[PDB]
């Protein structure tokens, strides 16, 4: 208990939970869950439909500021209507608070393109257009950063595989860099390893 | 507790003006930027003469892949294949198969030294040390071919010396 | 170093700095090596008669996350913290 | 089920936003074959222009329709400026066979393609 | 002083034998900083260090012409050392391998054959396994 | 037969196919390109050389992992031939010179090499070799170099009877000798036929005949798909290059059509034009 | 103890040298193969059979924290001698 074990402080918590039953009782429109880890951390999950106005409520208002951006990504759940997650990261000036808005969306309806309110969205929002294929509609600039021009595939979903489709190889018969498909020279030997008994008891998803 | 910097302001007094004057027309500072350079020219440089004086290093650097073996006995791995589950690229590669005694063993154990990024791992997870991190650092190879070591490669290269490895391990293993 | 004065004095007055005493090239704290074997201490573990690991069980205590409002004249809005105090010139030679 | 679709409302609009991408992938392909020094003749490029617009025709959906407009928009913007390489335009092509026909002979004697 | 410094100087010129050998290892590569003779070993190489010099210019090693019959009077190369110079050489420890020599093992090369690719001799990767499936052999007598 | 031998699902880059080919010369033109199609096609492939190791490294990296590899050889002994020859598959023979050295003549080149290559080849068990010579290369007059190629042409017909015989025309390409000549040249013009084809239909026959049996024995020869006039071609290469002594009489004299022997559709690959390849290939012109 | 093969080339200390139809004889070619020169199954022979008196017995394996972890074998066989699999060498007891 008191030595190795990261101690808790209830007094986040308790203030995090007031600020989140706040915030639900603002935005009725649009809120579905606030959730409050151990470590104290606020995480809002949201319909894909009030991106922008929770978004510029929460950057004014001057009950939380909350100026900064961070990290984006939709992240990949399958076994839902809905596969990926935009996860928006802001973070205070004035109050060291972290809050997580996780909306929901699938590969096709667009989400509403925060980049108009908030400037940072920008290469985070082509990032996730070029790595996922979430569309992102009334943006501006829509361009492939960190792949190949001739690339296509979207390749962090769960359903582009680990090794390409293509790989490059120069040949001097055209004299230059070709694609071909993929010859590995090893099998990337994958071992399974999800070991049964059942290592966590708090989170025993209920059985039929 | 917050220490900025670049707040002062120019002093109108004739002395200070007359400094910076001084210091505009007549290439003051720059004098010092030579002063400073030259300042280290004569000294003595910190060079090593480099194919006689190779340079310093720590008891604990991890080179060639050497395998070990027991005091006027045989082979100390047993194929418990640990070095291959914890091996980050995947670069280890074993077959193992008993011999003629019963005793188990193996039949083929592959590191590849592209794949080979250098942690440790094997290091720390060989339950009986066979496999060490190596001491020397010149590989330096023509083809692709000769970097695929094999067993017999590791055999014959823990063979090319152990007394170095013996000495290094017995100065370090009580930390790790 | 290890050499002449007229160079040495030409050294000092380039920058005036104390050369010779800073010069980095080290003679002196070479670490002594074969060192004697040192023993690692251990502390709150591994003591006997009391180490239940029940007690202890740091993994085992990650609640699930506590869930408010879902889809499934009060006088508050309270912030998420309170509002973090401004600094102060360090007294270890500020500006200005 | 409720979808809210990217540009269109039915395919009528699908129909106009591919047929004016084809037409500026038909005057876009001379100019590259001019600037990157190719080794194709411009109906051949054309051709194979009009084969990559034919691969997709089996394809329904309105927001599938306006997703591939956007892929095609996307990729020739980046061949209309000079940010694409020579590897990535013959990349498109196929001169490094690849010679596998669809054979159920040429697949028994070359192993295992069912 | 200046005049004493180059009467200094012009002692470890002689301080290393003379002229002639004194050409051959400034014509080698550089060192003149000759004058403790610290370690002789077999393959003829010699291991000097001084506490005059700092931290990486303690320890040095004068390889011989001929170790392996290779020519090495010009082109030397790393791996011309034993290993317990290579533990010595590094500073890896405070003591010459004249404190603890041996060890407890009868395996040890008494060669120490040096770096060898681009010659004769150069490993080679091979499948350390037997026969896969075994094939199978049909039998020797006729039929029909 | 033995394993590691028989292929392996598809084709290049460490899939393995069934032949072991030992290529003789290829620091050339056209065994650089047969070396880079069989790496295409994914097979081991022993390579000798007499010349720099520094060519053969440019030319290297075209094999995949460890599969092309490298030796030493020469025109005297038969050691590091039938070294060579150790284990080898199928064995081809593309080896000359177009110009006389001080060391050797067109002669013996033509004579020396093939008979001791063919001699060791038909000793050491290997299979389906195959021989590279020109086109028209005859007893007639004008040509050392051509009667010499017959001479060799006489000597691996005698010896080694299960061979495939090959002849291709005079072939253009990135590399090409004679068509760097013409457009680096300082010139006249006669009547005189000529069909030119482009190098990559011939290797691609020639991987075919390597890869395919029960066409064996059966010597080759290949067709220029338009075979026109030589001075129209000087023309057509300097309008497409923008501008207005042994080898001088080989292209001046003839190359005619032979329709004893079959040639590129009786193997099944289909040829190339030299108009297109030639506006593909002629760089190099001014700016 | 290598074999007088009839391609010549040095065995290994597992039976898996070549035979006449092996292109890989063909790329050893001039690069001398590097084989193990002191074997694994020979060097228990040259060690002496240990013999300790008592029943159960306790093997490290020379030194502490150097070697395999603590192994207690056996003893109770009448006539086969126990054996250490982390070691590889015997043990007999003394009545
Ligand atoms: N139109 C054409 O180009 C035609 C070509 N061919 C054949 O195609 C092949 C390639 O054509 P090309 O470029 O003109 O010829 P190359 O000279 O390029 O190719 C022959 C190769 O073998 C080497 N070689 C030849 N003779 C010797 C020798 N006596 N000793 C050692 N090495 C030798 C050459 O030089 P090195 O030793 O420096 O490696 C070169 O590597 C040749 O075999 C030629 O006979 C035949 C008919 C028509
Ligand atoms: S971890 Fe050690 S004992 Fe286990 S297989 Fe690897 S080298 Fe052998
Ligand atoms: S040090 Fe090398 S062999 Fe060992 S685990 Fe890391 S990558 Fe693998
Ligand atoms: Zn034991």
């Amino acid at each position: 208990t008191r030595p190795t074990v990261r101690p808790r402080n209830d007094v986040a918590h308790k203030q995090l939970s007031a600020f989140g039953e706040y915030v639900a009782e603002i935005l009725p429109k649009y809120v579905q869950q606030v959730q409050v880890s151990c470590f104290s951390e606020l995480e809002i999950c949201i319909h894909p439909d009030g991106v922008i106005p929770v978004l510029t409520f929460l950057r004014d208002h001057s009950n939380a500021q909350f100026k900064s951006l961070a990290d984006l990504t939709a992240v990949d759940i399958p076994t839902r209507q809905n596969r990926f997650e935009i996860v928006y990261n802001l973070l205070s000036l004035r109050f060291n608070s972290r809050i997580r808005v996780k909306t929901y969306t699938d590969e096709l309806t667009p989400v509403e393109s925060s980049v108009s309110v908030y400037k940072a969205a920008n290469w985070y929002e082509r990032e996730i257009w070029d790595m996922f294929g979430v569309f992102f509609a009334n943006h501006p600039d829509l361009r492939r950063i960190l792949t190949d021009y001739g690339f296509e595939g979207h390749p962090f979903r769960k359903d582009f595989p680990l090794s390409g489709y293509v790989e490059l190889r120069y040949d001097d018969e055209v004299k230059r860099v070709v694609a071909e498909p993929v010859e590995l020279a090893q099998e990337f030997r994958k071992f399974d390893l999800n070991s049964p008994w059942e290592a966590f008891p708090a989170y025993r998803q209920p059985p039929e | 507790t917050y220490k900025y910097v670049n707040l002062r302001e120019p002093s109108m007094d004739m002395k200070s003006v007359t400094d910076r004057a001084a210091q505009t027309l007549l290439w003051t500072e720059l004098i010092r930027g030579l002063g400073m350079t030259l300042s280290y020219l004569f000294r003595e440089p910190a060079t090593i003469n480099y194919p006689f004086e190779k340079g310093p290093l720590s008891p604990r650097f991890r080179g060639e892949h050497a395998l070990r073996r027991y005091p006027s006995g045989e082979e100390r791995c047993i194929a418990c294949k640990l070095c291959e589950a914890v091996c980050p690229a995947q670069a280890i590669t074993i077959e193992a198969e008993p011999r003629a005694d019963g005793s188990r063993r193996t039949t083929r154990y592959d590191i590849d030294m592209t794949k080979c990024i250098y942690c440790g791992f094997c290091q720390e997870a060989c339950p009986v040390d066979a496999i060490v991190e190596g001491p020397n650092f010149e590989f330096s190879t023509e083809t692709h071919e000769e970097l695929l070591y094999n067993k017999e490669k590791l055999l014959n290269n823990g063979d090319k010396w152990e007394a170095e490895i013996a000495a290094n391990i017995q100065a370090d293993y009580l930390y790790r | 170093a290890s050499a002449t004065r007229l160079i040495q004095g030409l050294r000092n007055w380039a920058s005036g700095r104390d050369l010779q005493a800073k010069l980095q090239l080290r003679y002196q704290e070479i670490s002594k090596r074969t060192q004697p074997p040192p023993k690692l201490p251990v502390g709150p573990s591994h003591r006997l008669s009391n180490n239940y690991y029940c007690a202890r069980d740091g993994r085992r205590e990650a609640m699930p996350p506590s869930i408010v409002m879902s889809s499934q004249s009060e006088k508050k809005a309270v912030s998420p913290a309170p509002p973090i105090k401004r600094w102060e010139l360090s007294q270890d030679e500020p500006y200005l | 089920t409720s979808v809210k679709p990217i540009f269109s409302r039915d395919m009528n609009e699908a129909k106009r936003r591919v047929r004016e991408l084809y037409r500026a992938w038909y005057r876009e392909v001379p100019n590259t074959v001019h600037l990157f020094q190719l080794d194709i003749s411009v109906k051949q490029g054309r051709d194979k222009v009009r084969e990559m617009f034919k691969k997709n025709a089996h394809v329904t959906d309105p927001r599938v329709v306006d997703l591939l407009v956007i892929k095609g928009k996307m990729e020739l913007e980046e061949t209309i400026n000079v940010w694409k390489q020579r590897t990535h335009v013959m990349r498109f092509f196929h001169e490094t066979e690849a010679p596998r026909p669809k054979d159920f002979l040429s697949k028994f004697y070359v192993g295992h393609d069912p | 002083e200046l005049l004493q410094v180059l009467k200094r100087g012009l002692q470890q010129v002689s301080g290393h034998g003379g002229l002639r050998g004194y050409l051959r290892v400034l014509f080698r590569a550089n060192d003149v900083r000759v004058g403790t003779l610290v370690g002789e070993d077999k393959y003829g190489n010699k291991y000097y260090e001084d506490n005059k010099q700092f931290f990486g210019r303690h320890r040095w090693v004068i390889y011989t012409t001929e170790m392996n019959g290779k020519n090495t009077f010009w082109d030397v190369d790393g791996s011309m050392v034993p290993p317990e110079w290579h533990r010595w050489l590094h500073c890896m420890t405070d003591d010459p391998p004249t404190v603890k020599p041996p060890t407890a093992r009868k395996f040890i090369w008494t060669n120490h054959k040096f770096n060898l690719s681009g010659t004769p001799q150069q490993y080679v990767p091979y499948s350390t396994t037997r026969k896969k499936i075994q094939e199978w052999v049909p039998p020797s007598t006729p039929y029909k | 037969l033995h394993h590691a031998v028989i292929p392996h699902g598809k084709g290049g880059r460490s899939s393995v196919s069934g032949i072991v080919a030992t290529v003789f010369g290829a620091t050339g033109f056209l065994g650089r390109y047969l070396v880079n199609h069989l790496g295409r096609m994914g097979s081991q492939v022993i390579v000798p050389y007499r010349c720099e190791p520094y060519d053969t490294m440019h030319l290297r990296p075209m094999g995949d992992l460890g599969q092309i590899i490298f030796m030493d050889w020469n025109g005297r002994d038969k050691d590091s031939i039938r070294r060579a020859v150790e284990h080898s598959n199928v064995v081809i023979n593309l080896v000359g010179r177009e110009w006389e050295t001080k060391n050797f003549d067109f002669e013996d080149v033509f004579v020396k090499i093939p008979q001791a290559i063919a001699q060791v080849s038909k000793e050491a068990g290997v299979e389906k070799f195959i021989h590279i010579s020109h086109l028209n290369a005859d007893i007639k007059s004008s040509s050392k170099y051509l009667r010499n190629k017959a001479v060799g042409e006489k000597e691996v017909r005698e010896t080694f009877p299960e061979a495939t015989i090959i002849k291709p025309a005079d072939i253009f390409g990135r590399e090409d000798r004679f068509l760097n000549y013409f457009a680096n040249i300082r010139s006249l013009g006669k009547k005189t036929v000529k069909q030119p084809v482009y190098i990559v239909d011939v290797t691609k026959g020639i991987i075919n005949a390597i890869k395919d049996p029960d066409a064996r024995g059966k010597t080759f020869a290949f067709v220029g798909p338009n075979r026109y006039l030589l001075f129209d071609l000087v023309q057509y290469v300097f309008a497409v290059a923008h501008r207005p002594r042994d080898k001088v009489e080989r292209i001046h004299t003839t190359d005619r059509t032979l329709p004893h022997l079959p040639g590129l559709e009786d193997l099944g690959v289909q040829a190339t034009p030299l108009e297109l390849k030639a506006i593909e290939v002629l760089r190099r012109h001014r700016t | 103890g290598v074999r007088t093969s009839p391609t010549g080339e040095k065995v290994t200390h597992t039976g898996q040298v070549y035979d006449d139809e092996d292109y890989r004889r063909v790329r050893f070619v001039g690069r001398q193969k590097e084989v193990n020169e002191n074997f694994a199954i020979d060097l228990i022979a040259e060690q002496p059979v240990s013999q300790v008196g008592s029943r159960v017995i306790s093997c490290d394996g020379g030194g502490g924290a150097l070697g395999h972890p603590r192994v207690y074998i056996n003893l109770d066989k009448e006539t086969k001698t126990g054996t250490c699999g982390y070691c590889g060498l015997q043990f007999r007891q003394q009545h």
